[PDB]
RNA sequence: CCCGGCGAGGGGAGUGAAAAAGAACCUGAAACCGUGUACGUACAAGCAGUGGGAGCACGCUUAGGCGUGUGACUGCGUACC
RNA sequence: CGAAGGUGUGCUGUGAGGCAUGCUGGAGGUAUCAGAAGUGCGAAUGCUGACAUAAGUAACGAUAAAGCGGGUGAAAAGCCCGCUCGCCGGAAGACCAAGGGUUCCUGUCCAACGUUAAUCGGGGCAGGGUGAGUCGACCCCUAAGGCGAGGCCGAAAGGCGU
């Protein structure tokens, strides 16, 4: 039995979130939470919330045991971008992109 | 650095207002053109 | 004039309720009618503290196209069509199968 | 100074081959309260090396 | 009903023929960006293919073959308008 | 009892091509023989939309400057209170005209806006606030100049003037 959790349209760049996603791929959940608590990055808070949501789903909807779960899959995909204008010298205008991501976590008892 | 636009309401109205347009034959042609195109604002008068 | 009116008895011609009978409750201007006990739906209703109304799943009637129903003829026990004619000085409806006034 | 040809995704990856983060090796356990903490730092309840320092 | 800041976002339950028809909603191509599996790659010099050719993995099988993926080593070879 | 369109596989002709079928889709397609053309794209420093590279690189707007305790909050270097420090002072203080038009005060929210976080804002939403015989405008008078009954002049349109 696998259980999913997601955070869609997150305010961050996928390249930045993948640095943290790579730390907890294939670990036990208690070890993964301990790792995420002592990482000084902004993406760590977001990933931690998603992991906690997945664990709670597995406890409530599927009747799982906390001590048996492992992070079986995790990945980050790119979302829509917002477009903005920034003025520069001599009356020239530049474009700014504000990037977002989707975050997916899958836990399993196997 | 001083720029080109320096506002003044009295001068604006005396230069491009409704009555100024009406006082001459070519101003009426301006009004007719703009009515035929169907503009929501006809002159600069409030 | 209109062939189907409020407080009539009708029989359903098409749909999941094909063959059932009921009474017309009210007539809408888009060409639909509400018949009693026909075309039921389940609505998920949110509670509203004002008006002392709670939530719940409710069962209620939905509108059905008027051309999907027929006037019922009790004498024959079958569906029928409607026509119009003048009798004294006033207009009346009549069944087309037997030519009897409604 | 700017490029004359567009670099490839293979080159992008080869450059980024030095960007991975490192996790903490292990945590310490206080001898009185039993909490986990960073070595040589105080705990979240206010203990260090068995003694209560901050109330 | 549940996690969460009485959030954003999500997992169940329920409606419906259909919810990868859920309001950023018919179908959902390509450039571009990821996760998993098989094989190659850290003594080797260039338009990156073409001719020859071991080894490994995998599916049939008349137990003889064969098909599909990858491709060490070697002859020849300086894009298009 | 599954049309066009999308995505794979097998077979077939000298070529542009053709036939069959698995998955996706959910209502249209069109033999044969003739007839008409907005009939076939890689280039024109071609035209419109989407997405890469350089790169998580440059930069974050006057070198007047900050430290600590308490409060609120999911979270406080930047918000509120307190005590120290520093900067301007013929201004970086106070009041107006021109110009703008609700930016003013109170409650509540943090998606977007603020070159960082934000519980804060000249941001979002709702409610409140401008009280004249003597201050100004309107009113009485004219300057430069403008318009101008009749009038003079000019193919028309118009020009100058009592």
């Amino acid at each position: 039995m696998e259980t999913i959790a997601k955070h869609r349209h997150a305010r961050s760049s996928a390249q930045k979130v993948r640095l943290v996603a790579d730390l907890i791929r294939g670990k036990k959940v208690s070890q993964a939470l301990d790792i995420l608590t002592y990482t000084n990055k902004k993406a760590a808070v977001l990933v931690k919330k998603v992991l906690e949501s997945a664990i709670a789903n597995a406890e409530h909807n599927d009747g799982a045991d906390i001590d048996d779960l492992k992070v079986t899959k995790i990945f980050v995909d790119e979302g829509p971008s917002m477009k903005r204008i920034m003025p520069r010298a001599k009356g020239r205008a530049d474009r700014i992109l504000k990037r977002t991501s989707h975050i997916t976590v899958v836990v399993s008892d196997r | 650095m001083k720029r080109t636009f320096q506002p003044s309401v009295l001068k604006r109205n005396r230069s491009h207002g409704f009555r100024a347009r009406m006082a001459t034959k070519n101003g009426r042609q301006v009004l007719a053109r703009r009515r035929a195109k169907g503009r929501a604002r006809l002159t600069v008068s409030k | 004039a209109a062939k189907i009116r409020r407080d009539d008895e009708v029989i359903v011609l098409t749909g999941k309720d094909k063959g059932k009978r009921g009474k017309v409750k009210n007539v809408l201007s888009s060409g639909k009618v509400i018949v009693e006990g026909i075309n039921l739906v389940k609505k998920h209703q949110k509670p509203v503290p004002a008006l002392n109304q709670p939530g719940g799943i409710v069962e209620k009637e939905a509108a059905i196209q008027v051309s999907n129903v027929a006037i019922f003829n009790a004498a024959t026990g079958k569906a029928d069509r409607v026509g119009f004619r003048f009798e004294d000085g006033k207009k009346v409806r009549f069944f087309k199968s037997n030519s009897e006034t409604i | 100074a700017v490029q004359q040809n567009k670099p490839t995704r293979s080159k992008r990856g080869m450059r980024r081959s030095h960007d991975a983060l490192t996790a903490v090796t292990s945590l310490s356990v206080d001898k009185t309260s039993g909490e986990k903490h960073l070595r040589h730092h105080i705990t979240a309840d206010g203990y260090y090396r068995g003694r209560k320092v901050i109330a």
